[PDB]
């Protein structure tokens, strides 16, 4: 949630220049201060060689000012003054290839642009700092790669913090080589006296299979709605995987019942699963079949 | 401005763009492109005709005619037969840069 | 106004010798032809376009 | 295509003629011929010609034919002669019966048929389908639930 | 009669993704540049070019999909049914048209989707003029104030017993739209057949529902327990449709929308059954939150 540089409004210290009102106002400044001794306003008159530098050279000042106004602010700064911008933040510019060559010619060290900085320095506030609360928790435990999302929990107040991991390898069980793998980031990157119970969980594959005796009408769409339903039960229970995993007998009705079914017989699921953060969930497979 | 060569893919931008936007006004016939069929050069016309000194007046007044169409920034100088080998006659295509 | 190609008749090329332009004159010749495009741009030597009017 | 690029091309603009169009089949005039359809979708077209009743078991043969001749066979409902064609996939043409062959006026009841099916390729089961298979074909009320069989 | 247009969506030509588009063109550009392909050729301008491609049979695979949905019955949308309706005699009828009253509010209506494609879906059960199971009902769709009908016979031959049901209100057809039917079949029937017009041949009994539904800690609890009876009222109305059952699962399935963790149901002890002759009613409900 960054806001974008191009809806800002202009700021005060930059200004748009002329040379003209630069110069009338050191003609309409020295023409009064004469008193009406000096009065060739012709070009060849050797005060307009000057009153020509005084005002273009104070137009290189004036200009100067607004380039280090413009170096200093986050939506004008450009080159190496985003580099000042960006040593204070941490944020250092990339390398898409790399700076030594092999080769006779050289190849450019290639950084990224600084369009893509303002990105960048941007995003340097809503980042990966800490795990304080539960939404942290889970982004700090993206160590590992063989595994699906993740929520957070703690039974006491005061010292302990649960994250049952579960890892969607084989079943969804947590291995013990990435309950290590786990443990070797939340250790610098918590609150310093957190108890970490890191475990693999407190209840992972708890096998919960489904039967659905399907009656169906015997006519020409009886393979398309079979196949639709059970389509709608395999994206259904792949959103299951999960601590959430809400497993139920009615909330698989709907899914089950689409458009043109007669009824359904849920075998397995027979009463809704009790629901807490810590347990997990898994299906094993059905056996599906029609009515006849 | 900036486009691609024709072979190897490279973007050439400056004077050698301008080179091979000649050659394509000049190799492709009328009709040959798609949904453009006033691009190109009668020159596929006067592809194996005799050189006489009409055949030369007639190549520089359609080579004048196809640049002037989709070539503005050439203005043509002159198209003078150089050599003359047994078929191979050849051009010096001169003329003056704008735009 | 039925035309008859040869084996290298070209569709944009056709009806810009029949019309004497190109801009909405393609698709109109497409309009009102069964299966025109569906035959390979190089044309065949013996298809006939019905080429209409007010393109 | 490459052919469409004028004479002067490189190697270059004749791939990029070869690649760039990238021409696509259109499957578009196929979903409507049922002979022509393919496999997965053939029972879209066996909706929307109305076949009553379809099997998931039948060859791709028998399941054509049921939505190529689907027009004729709900065209004439009430006769014998797509009552003969409607048991396409259980190959059964033998024998039927009409008024005249009983000789007391006919059964109480006004002569409901008791028709002959005989099937040679399929002998476990086959006999619970014939008489909701042939539910559509019969009128509401012109015939009473009485059928014969054979196998 | 059942609506196949509801499904998930069928796909004629396959639909690839983005990148194994981009993918088989460059094993197209690499086979055509064959003998004299370099890696300085395959530029920055080039590279661009083939993205453009692989985008826009993005665009046509998506277009042949397109095509190819608007063709079959399944998903066809408006103003091409009339394109399929024309194959089938299938012509949308006028509720009520522009009849300028007062000539600046005009009011013009047509028939609507999904029960015109119904309409469609029962062109075939009109050409046999014998009687068939659903040319009984086809035909008995000609009026407006009644919903679909079911056919069957108990007693003895030509003695036809279809159920008028109709979708008006409180339950029971009027009589003097009962005599409707006998007038839209006169020429459609077999003449030595005859039937006997019951609107409720079985009998109606009263049904309600009462849950105590739960919504998760989150959005708000106005529309979306109101959103629970946007697929329960059209439900209800669709059961005399095709004159079929209604289950105890009917009552939680209907109810269950995005945002539902657990439901709950006290009306039938068990479920009812509805035969093909047997029909019902619902008089008023009451859904609620247990929260």
């Amino acid at each position: 949630m960054i806001i974008d540089l191009s809806q800002l409004p202009e700021p005060e210290v930059i200004e748009n220049l002329d040379f003209e009102t630069i110069y009338q106002e050191l003609l309409g400044d020295f023409r009064e201060a004469m008193a009406g001794e000096w009065t060739a306003e012709v070009e060849s008159d050797p005060v307009l060689k000057l009153l020509q530098l005084a005002a273009y050279r104070e137009l290189l000042l004036r200009a100067r000012i607004n380039d280090a106004a413009r170096a200093v602010m986050l939506a004008y700064a450009s080159g190496a003054d985003l580099d000042q911008i960006g040593a204070g933040f941490n944020v250092q510019r990339l390398l898409i290839r790399p700076a030594q060559p092999e080769a006779v010619p050289p190849v450019e060290a290639q950084y990224e642009s600084d369009k893509s900085l303002r990105n960048r320095i941007q995003l340097a506030f809503e980042q990966l700092s800490v795990a304080g609360p539960r939404n942290a928790y889970i982004a700090h435990a993206l160590g590992a790669d063989g595994r699906v999302a993740d929520a957070s929990a703690t039974s006491p107040a005061p010292c302990e913090v649960l994250i049952s991991v579960l890892g969607v390898e084989g079943n969804g069980q947590a291995p013990e080589a990435v309950l290590q793998a786990v443990r070797l980031a939340l250790n610098a990157e918590d609150v310093r006296p957190v108890a970490d119970r890191v475990t693999v969980r407190s209840a992972g594959i708890v096998p919960y299979q489904v039967k659905a005796q399907l009656y169906l009408f015997p006519g020409p769409e009886a393979e398309l709605i079979r196949a639709a339903a059970e389509a709608s039960l395999r994206d259904y229970i792949s959103a299951q995987r999960r601590l959430g995993r809400d497993i139920r007998r009615s909330a698989l009705f709907a899914t089950l019942h689409v458009e043109g079914v007669q009824r359904v017989e849920l075998q397995e699921p027979a009463a809704d699963v009790v629901l807490d953060e810590t347990q997990a969930a898994y299906c094993t497979g059905y056996a599906i079949t029609l009515g006849g | 401005m900036i486009g691609m060569d024709r072979r190897s893919g490279l973007p050439l931008s400056g004077l050698a763009h301008l080179k091979q936007s000649v050659e394509d006004i000049l190799t492709t016939p009328l009709g040959s492109r798609r949904m453009r069929p006033e691009y190109g050069s009668k020159l596929r016309r006067m592809v194996d005709m005799p050189v006489s000194e009409g055949w030369k007046s007639a190549v520089q007044a359609e080579v004048a005619r196809s640049l002037g169409r989709w070539e503005p920034r050439i203005g043509l100088s002159a198209v003078r037969v150089v050599a003359v080998v047994d078929g191979r006659v050849d051009l010096l295509l001169s003329g003056v840069f704008e735009g | 106004t039925t035309c008859r190609t040869a084996d290298g008749d070209m569709l944009d090329s056709l009806c810009y010798h029949v019309y004497g332009h190109l801009l909405g004159c393609v698709e109109a010749t497409l309009d009102a032809n069964p299966g025109l495009a569906d035959e390979q741009q190089p044309f065949r030597a013996g298809l006939l376009i019905s080429f209409p009017d007010m393109p | 295509s490459s052919r469409l690029l004028p004479p002067n091309r490189s190697s270059l603009e004749r791939s990029l003629g070869d690649v760039l169009p990238a021409e696509l089949p259109v499957p578009l005039r196929e979903l409507h011929d049922p002979a022509r359809c393919e496999a997965a979708l053939l029972p879209y077209l066996a909706w929307t010609r109305s076949v009553d009743r379809w099997d998931p078991d039948w060859s791709d043969e028998a399941k054509r034919n049921a939505v190529a001749t689907s027009f004729v066979l709900h065209q004439r409902k009430g006769t014998l002669t797509a009552l003969r064609q409607v048991v396409e996939p259980i190959g059964a043409l033998s024998e039927v019966t009409e008024w005249w062959q009983r000789s007391p006026t006919g059964v109480p009841g006004t002569f409901e048929i008791t028709v002959d099916v005989s099937d040679r390729g399929i002998d476990e089961g086959t006999v619970l389908e014939l008489e909701r298979l042939l539910d559509d074909v019969r009128p509401v009320s012109r015939h009473l639930t009485r059928l014969d069989l054979r196998i």
